[PDB]
């Protein structure tokens, strides 16, 4: 919740999407790797299971 | 004939923009070409020939002249005693059969200027303006009430044109409508069975399908025929509703005298003597 | 610009005529009426009135083409009355109906309205 | 609209309509692309109702007087561009008055229509018939000695006209020198292009159709208000095509334009979208699956079964028939065989090949079959010496 | 003149025509000569080419001219019959329930062309006059064909229903002497059938009095379409309450039979069909139970559907579209494929990185648990953008393929062709046949008949 | 005028041999309405053999998902070969590895 | 490219009632009462108002309003 | 100098990146005009993938 | 074996319910501009004279 | 008579009206764009 | 036939012989004949080039190979 509270802040305050990544909470993945992970469609699986 | 029943009118509600009322006694395809008549039949003024002087605005000038066209126009005074242009002795034009408008704008100022529907001008005597402001003392006058942005315009643009306003019906061109709209409803219980519902409980009631005000929903009756028709005609504000009403009749009576005396004519030129 | 002039919906055309009378070749007492340039808004309603008379046998018309403005009625009266004369009436009746229903309406409007003017 | 400055954009061919709207159902997708700041189409009304059939498989009834008060209009341009070459050792291009006194042209289209320099001015209306730029290329000097002058002696034409937007007026002509340093030019003519019969149209889930008629407000099927609808699609084109997402798009945008909030239509959520939407729209006051009584216009009565109507965001496309439409009667022939041209746009006839030939044959009409062949494209007479088959 | 239009198929793509001249600029044709040029009015042209003497004129007329080429040589049939919104409005107007009163039997009347003159009388006298929609039918049949059957309707009790009593059940279609006396017309009696009402006529009338035929039967039911009304909306999509929870609960029970025999599987002692390996038997097992839930999930929303369906009433008519559809649209869209298999491995061992390694589950490899209605999950999305594909590339290939087979063929025949005397010879005049097709006959005058001596 | 060249008639390199296969890389773009020219930019082509190969590079291969569009391909004869590019999808510039 | 006069399903002249609607909206967040306000009773009328983009604003914005 | 290189529209080298949206209406340019097309001899042309 | 022929038409179909099965419309322009050779026989001619 | 010429931005006539090179004078640009004609046209509202 | 830079007139010297380009004719405005064999300067003709891959142009039989500047090629 801290992350989009600045995101939503974002319209006066200085902050980026490069910020967003730089919290480590959003990385890039290619075809490649994407063969190894275990990705999951949505939070409310991810939660509910 | 003996067998022509004297239907029967009563207004229910009357505005300066509605008109709304009930036929009784009649036959639906009466009801349904008056219905068309007040579309197609009846005449008004509204813009026809644009000439273009000067046009520097943002807008290409096809687009100012289709703007312009569409533009409404109060005709009751006029639009009987004016003639139509096709039948009017005169090479283009005259006084007798069109009335002229001039519309002369510049944006001097600093701030973007509007091309509004009073900004336009009758060369004409003021008995055929412009709809708004003009004897006004108009609750609907609201902030602009410009009736219709014809264009905007940046510090530096001009628009100089004349237009000519001709009397014409809506069968020609929809810019000739006398209509804002035009309800029509007949049977509003269906006892008559012309639409089958399925699952009747799943549609709401009218205004008019208040009467046994329960939830029985449809007593049939087969030995019935349609009958009382409920209308409600919308001024387009050109034209006032009642006057659309009486014209719509008279012109529908002129083109069925008019019907006679061509098949009178048959019966006097060329005997009607074929069959 | 293959599109037609607006007003040749509706104008009459000078070589022309606004009505035509031709004799069925089939059945008696039928008779065949072309009306020209005028669409359902009259073709319908002389329909009506044609079938409200209780000596008409066959009433019906019928607009061959959209594209193309006419209409045609055919009727079919007793082996006595005239089809000319039962159209002659349903006119005349239809006049005189819509008259009355212009008079009624006036009338009605003539009614304590304030918004009349 | 497909750029905001085109005004000042001399694009070679272009498209605009008068009245974009954004649409009524949208995707959250959609602001990202500001599809909302640029749209490409109009909310119309439709009805699937199947009528009198001029909207029988893939045509549409379409609404006329909508087309008169201006309903899917818009504009073309076509930018008509030409230069001034000095093109080498003697010869020269120059921008002028053409005369047939004075030139190797005489083309019938009229030159009158010119201004005194070669080249009109804006607003003056043009068609097939007029010449936009009057261009001449001298060439001979006067490589012809002794008195060949008479008149036309000095420079062929060559000027460019009309051959495709065969009208409109001139929007805008444009003098400037290129990167050459040539005097070059463009003139742009604008053009209105008003909805009908062969326009191709298509709604969003990917059904184009051709308009098939339109009838005037006093004849569609009307209800209530008595909101006739803009378009009458068939019924048929959604069972095979199960296209059903053309069907919910009504029903939402009925809700949407109603209640008066820009419905969503992302495609994966929970928002229970079939029955939660046919709940909202009949505590408004409609049927809760969106059908309504419709009356027919021809004879006001009622049609028997109810219609579903409603609004959906529908696209007028490039397609449109007047420039579709050809044909030729006898033309320009090409000397590399002498048959006629096959540059449609230079007023050329349709092909008739092996296949439209075998046809011929398994009908068996022998007589036909030559004259496509032979007597009504290229026909030639030769005399063979008897003795050997040489033309010689 | 002669109309084509490109690609050029076979002899009925181009035909004789008359010119009628109107506004707007395209060609305006027949509703019903839309299937043998296989035309759409989706932005589709077609080409006209004029004659230029009477004498190819004289042999156009003769020869390549529509009403003539009504039935195809290929398979003596129909090439076109009553087609689109007219179908299903024929089926409407048939129905015996339909009733009709003075005012409007009279224009419909009015709209036929070939109409005796004498008005028939109403099959109810008494309270009111009333014809059946049969009854004004019967006046379109020409002269005065028979037929019995040829519906095949899906009504009744195929194979035993007939033989319980002939409770007329008024599906099966009669017709007698120029009049329809029972049944329901459909694209069987009326379409490209080869016992269709059409083909008959073709035959026993003669081709002109044919066309006649068809546009006295497109006039008039038409006509009565624009009262009736036809329609298709969410209310054609939904089913009830009762319904929806058989489908989820079919489904659920053949997922858990699907899993069950996984659990089987992965125990090692399946015991494998005969030809295949175990993997194979596994699949063909899978494969059967989940085209087993489809089918009987199909079979519920059909037996669902109420009478007023419109979507039953295209289906059913035989118009447009047909039972699977309607299996997609409110049941379960079921399992998707591509090259006849499931949804492949794409990744290592998966099909998407949203699943588990080696999860031959239904879902997790390309079973569609939702309908079109309810809209797809993301997952069965991409399965079925997958099962897209494969039907669009089908379509450009088949296209060029067979355009190139088809000009070699005629490419060697084109010379062959049957002598006076009636033996068919080729080109250097040896020959072919015979006699030609064996028996001298015309491919066009042929019909299927019965032996009575195989009894 | 070297790059000038190749750029602007599509070709590819020294025009006098090599243009077999790398032609039609660049190409006028589109501008129809806003979202051709989005489109356009955000086209991706792979190139193929041409006028009547039938195999597998023309299906929707699985590795596509979250990265070229489902459903969004020409038409035509060209079906399946010139992809469009899926809405969030990135492209790497690459760097040195040292 | 500004409000058309006159809502193409119907007639009913709405380009008068674009200037009242964003001050409307300016007040108060009732898109509802909005649209009500002004009288756009019908659907058809309200789609005209409510699905508009008004592109001339940007337009205008280009200094050469001289060529 | 060895050359003219193409600039590709809006990129870092290409003036437009660098004013703002006022300034860009200014000089008659779209202020959504996405660029990263190359412009050659009048034409806009964009390099396919 | 595959040429460019004279007398040749091409415009968009749609669809028209009151043509007979072998009828076609055709826009007034393209008939203009196509046509035919009538040969002037003592009977026309006054039909011909009129054209 | 004048061939008149606006200019581009400086929104004055170009004065050229003959065979002399086109460049705005004052004006640095060499862009032109030839005036309206004083010649009437019409437009039907329809 | 060598006296023809465009004169056959039957009736009367020619005094104007227009190019009727869209139907293949040309014409002789004070009497009504027709004299021609059409062409529209085989330079448009030719230009057949189109819809097929026109960049490389498989129908160019005709390079430009600029010979003003030079004589002899
Ligand atoms: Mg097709
Ligand atoms: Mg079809
Ligand atoms: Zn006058
Ligand atoms: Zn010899
Ligand atoms: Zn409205
Ligand atoms: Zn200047
Ligand atoms: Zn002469």
């Amino acid at each position: 919740k801290r992350h989009i509270d600045q995101l939503k802040e974002r319209e006066y305050n200085n902050y980026s999407w490069q910020d967003l990544v730089a919290s480590g909470v959003v990385e890039y993945i290619d075809t490649l790797e994407e063969e190894t992970v275990m990705l999951a469609m949505t939070p409310d699986d991810l939660q509910e299971k | 004939m003996p067998y022509a029943n004297q239907p029967t009118v009563r207004i229910t509600e009357l505005t300066d923009e509605n008109v709304k009322f009930i036929i009784e006694n009649t036959d639906l395809a009466v009801a349904n070409s008056i219905r068309r008549v007040f579309i197609a039949e009846v005449p008004i003024i509204a813009i026809d020939w644009v000439q273009i002087d000067a046009n520097s605005s943002v807008l290409h000038d096809e687009f100012i002249a289709h703007r312009l066209g569409l533009i409404p126009l109060i005709s009751d005074d006029i639009v009987d005693k004016l003639q139509y242009s096709r039948d009017c002795t005169c090479e283009e034009f005259c006084p007798e059969c069109s009335v002229e408008f001039t519309l002369d704008v510049r944006c001097n100022e600093d701030q973007t200027r509007h091309v509004t529907s009073r900004d336009l001008i009758s060369n004409s005597p003021r008995v055929i303006p412009v709809t708004s402001r003009n004897r006004d003392n108009d609750p609907n006058d609201y902030v602009e009430q410009d009736d219709i942005l014809i264009v905007k315009l940046r510090k530096g643009q001009e628009l100089r044109l004349r237009a000519y306003a001709k009397k014409g019906f809506g069968k020609e061109h929809a810019k000739w409508n006398p209509t804002a709209g035009v309800a029509f409803e007949y049977d509003p219980d269906n006892a008559l069975r012309h639409t089958v519902y399925p699952k009747p409980e799943e549609w709401p009631k009218s205004e008019y399908s208040e009467l046994d005000e329960d939830e029985s929903q449809a007593p049939y009756d087969p030995n019935g025929k349609p009958e009382r028709f409920y209308y409600n005609v919308e001024s387009c504000g050109s034209l006032r509703p009642e006057t659309i009403v009486l014209s719509a009749l008279s012109g529908l009576k002129k083109k069925l005298s008019d019907l006679q005396t061509q098949l009178s004519h048959e019966i006097q030129s060329d005997v009607l003597t074929i069959n | 610009m293959n599109a037609p002039p607006a007003f040749e919906s509706f104008l009459l055309f000078e070589g022309e005529k606004k009505i035509t009378i031709n004799k069925d070749t089939k059945v008696p007492n039928a008779c065949l009426f072309t009306i020209n340039k005028e669409d359902h808004t009259l073709g319908n309603i002389i329909k009506s009135q044609l079938l409200k008379d209780p000596q008409v046998l066959f009433a019906g018309y019928k607009v061959p083409h959209p594209l193309e403005h006419k209409i045609i009625i055919r009727v079919q009266t007793t082996p006595d009355y005239s089809p000319q004369e039962a159209f002659t009436n349903a006119i005349t009746d239809l006049i005189s109906e819509l008259s009355l229903l212009e008079e009624r309406f006036r009338v009605a409007i003539k009614d304590k309205q304030e918004g009349i003017e | 609209v497909y750029i905001t400055n085109f005004h000042v954009r001399m694009d070679t061919l272009a498209h605009v309509l008068y009245y974009p709207q954004k649409p009524l159902v949208t995707t959250r997708s959609m602001e990202y692309l500001r599809f909302r700041e640029l749209p490409a189409g109009i909310n119309s009304i439709v009805a699937i109702a199947s009528y009198t059939g001029y909207n029988q498989e893939d045509s549409v009834i379409m609404n006329r007087s909508a087309v008169d008060r201006g309903f899917f209009r818009s504009v073309f341009y076509r930018s008509y561009k030409e230069q001034e070459s000095k093109k080498g050792f003697d010869q020269e291009e120059v921008f002028e008055k053409p005369t047939r006194e004075t030139c190797q042209g005489m083309r019938h289209a009229i030159y009158d229509k010119l201004d005194d320099d070669g080249l009109i001015a804006p607003g003056v209306r043009v068609s097939g018939d007029d010449v936009i730029i009057g261009k001449t290329v001298t060439l001979p000097e006067n490589e012809d000695e002794l008195e060949s002058t008479n008149r036309r002696y000095t420079k062929r034409d060559c000027s460019t006209f009309l051959r495709t937007s065969e009208t409109g007026i001139v929007d805008q002509v444009m003098v400037t020198l290129n990167q050459e340093g040539y005097k070059f030019c463009k003139i742009r003519v604008r053009s209105v292009r008003i909805p009908q019969i062969g326009d191709k149209f298509a709604s969003r889930h990917g059904q184009k159709g051709t308009c098939g008629i339109q009838y005037r407000q006093e004849d569609m099927p009307f209800t209530c208000e008595g909101i006739t609808p803009d378009i009458i699609i068939n019924p048929h084109a959604i069972p095979s095509r199960m296209t059903i997402g053309h069907l919910i798009e009504c029903l939402q945008g009925k809700v949407s334009a109603n209640k008066g909030e820009i419905g969503d239509a992302t495609p994966f959520n929970d928002a229970v979208n079939v029955q939660k939407i046919s709940n909202l729209l009949s505590d408004y006051g409609y049927h809760l699956r969106g059908n309504e009584v419709l009356y027919n216009g021809f004879t006001g009565r009622k049609i028997t079964s109810q219609i579903f109507i409603g609004p959906t965001y529908y696209q007028r496309l490039k397609h449109m028939v007047d420039d579709k439409i050809h044909s030729r009667a006898r033309g320009p022939i090409q000397i590399l065989n002498r048959q006629p041209m096959e540059g449609r746009s230079r007023d050329g006839g349709l092909r008739f090949g092996e296949m439209e030939r075998d046809c011929q044959i398994a009908h068996g009409a022998a007589q036909f079959l030559r004259e496509r062949l032979f007597e009504a494209s290229d026909p030639y007479q030769v005399h063979v010496c008897n003795l050997c088959g040489i033309m010689a | 003149v002669i109309f084509n239009r490109q690609p050029t198929l076979h002899k009925m793509s181009m035909m004789g025509h008359r010119v009628r001249i109107l506004p707007w600029s395209t060609f305006r044709l027949n509703l019903s000569v839309t299937t043998p040029y296989n035309a759409d009015f989706d932005g589709d042209e077609m080409n006209l080419h004029l004659p230029q003497s009477l004498e190819t004129r004289a042999e156009i007329q003769e020869l390549a001219m529509v009403p003539r080429m009504i039935v195809t040589p290929q398979s003596n049939r129909p090439v076109m019959g009553i087609v689109q919104d007219t179908l299903t409005a024929v089926r409407k107007f048939t129905k015996r329930d339909v009733f009709l009163e003075r005012g409007e039997v009279m224009n419909l009347l009015m709209f036929l062309s070939t109409w005796d003159g004498k008005v028939p009388q109403p099959a109810i006298l008494k309270p009111r006059p009333l014809w059946t929609g049969k009854q004004i039918f019967s006046l379109i049949i020409p002269g005065h064909i028979n037929c019995i059957r040829t519906h095949s309707t899906h009504p009744d009790d195929e194979d035993s229903g007939p033989y319980k009593h002939i409770s007329p059940g008024d599906t099966k279609v009669v017709v007698e002497n120029g009049e329809l006396i029972m049944g329901i017309l459909c694209k069987k009696s009326l379409g490209t059938s080869a016992g269709s009402l059409v083909h008959i006529s073709y035959l026993e009338m003669g081709h002109d009095i044919t066309r006649l035929f068809y546009s006295n039967i497109q006039t008039v039911i038409n006509n009565w379409l624009l009262i009736e009304g036809h329609t298709i909306g969410i209310g054609d999509s939904i089913a009830d309450s009762k319904t929806y929870q058989d489908i989820q609960n079919t489904i659920k029970k053949a997922k858990q039979d699907v899993i069950e025999v996984i659990e089987k599987a992965h125990n090692n002692e399946l015991e494998p069909t005969p030809g295949n390996t175990l993997r194979q038997t596994f699949e063909n097992q899978v494969n059967r139970i989940l085209n087993d839930a489809r089918d009987k999930t199909g079979s519920s929303a059909q037996k669902s559907l109420s009478e007023y369906n419109n979507f039953k009433s295209m289906v059913v008519s035989g118009a447009k579209g047909s039972k699977i559809n309607i299996s997609q649209v409110i049941a379960v869209v079921g399992q998707q494929n591509v090259e006849g298999k499931r949804i492949p491995f794409g990744f290592k061992h998966r099909t998407l990185p949203h699943f588990i390694k080696d999860d031959y589950g239904p879902e997790s490899r390309g079973f569609v648990e939702n309908s079109y209605l309810a809209g797809l999950t993301p997952t069965e999305f991409f399965f079925h953008a997958m099962g897209g594909r494969e039907g669009l590339i089908d379509t450009a290939v088949k296209t060029a393929e067979t355009g190139y087979i088809q000009r070699r063929l005629i490419k060697s025949m084109e010379s062959v062709m049957v002598k006076y005397d009636a033996t068919v010879r080729n080109s250097i005049n040896q020959v072919v046949q015979l006699r030609y097709g064996e028996d001298g006959l015309a491919g066009e005058s042929v019909e299927f008949q019965n032996l009575a001596t195989l009894k | 005028d070297g790059l000038k060249y190749s750029l602007a008639t599509g070709n590819w390199g020294d025009q006098k041999k090599a243009h077999q296969a790398r032609a039609g890389v660049s190409q006028v773009l589109n501008r129809l309405t806003f979202a051709s020219t989005l489109s356009h930019l955000r086209r991706l082509n792979s190139p193929i053999g041409r006028d009547g190969k039938l195999a597998k590079p023309r299906q929707l291969h699985n590795t596509l998902w979250g990265m070229v569009c489902p459903a969004e391909t020409p038409e035509g004869h060209a079906v399946g070969l010139v992809k469009n590019l899926a809405l969030m999808a990135y492209i790497s510039v690459g760097s040195q590895p040292s | 490219m500004i409000i058309p006069v006159r809502c193409f399903t119907c007639g009913k002249i709405v380009g008068n009632k674009w200037e009242a609607y964003l001050g409307l909206l300016q007040a108060e967040y009732t898109e509802g009462d909005a649209l009500d306000a002004l009288g756009l009773k019908r659907y058809c009328c309200r789609r005209m108002l409510l699905a508009h983009v008004d592109l001339i604003e940007k337009l205008l914005n280009y200094a050469p309003l001289e060529k | 100098f060895i050359g003219k290189i193409p600039i590709m529209l809006r990129s870092t080298y290409c003036l437009l990146n660098g004013l703002t949206d006022r300034d860009l209406c200014e000089l008659n340019e779209c202020p959504l005009d996405p660029g990263g097309y190359f412009i050659i001899n009048g034409s806009e042309k964009v390099l396919i993938a | 074996m595959g040429k460019r022929v004279d007398f040749s038409a091409r415009t968009v179909i749609t669809p028209d319910p009151n043509l007979s099965i072998d009828q076609v419309g055709v826009p007034r322009s393209i008939a203009a501009n196509m046509t035919f050779a009538e040969i002037v026989t003592p009977f026309n001619i006054d039909r011909l004279q009129e054209l | 008579q004048p061939m008149i010429y606006i200019c581009g931005e400086c929104h004055t006539e170009n004065e050229i009206k003959s065979r002399d090179p086109i460049r705005c004078r004052e004006c640095g640009y060499r862009i032109m764009y030839k005036k309206r004609t004083k010649r009437l046209v019409v437009f039907d509202a329809r | 036939l060598d006296a023809l830079p465009r004169v056959t007139c039957p009736n009367h010297p020619d005094a104007i012989l227009v190019e009727d380009y869209r139907a293949g004719d040309m014409i002789c405005p004070e009497c009504g004949l027709v004299v021609g064999d059409r062409v529209i300067d085989v330079g448009s003709e030719w230009r057949t080039f189109s819809n097929d891959k026109a960049t490389k142009d498989p129908s160019r039989v005709g390079d430009s190979q600029n010979p003003l500047l030079s004589d002899g090629d």
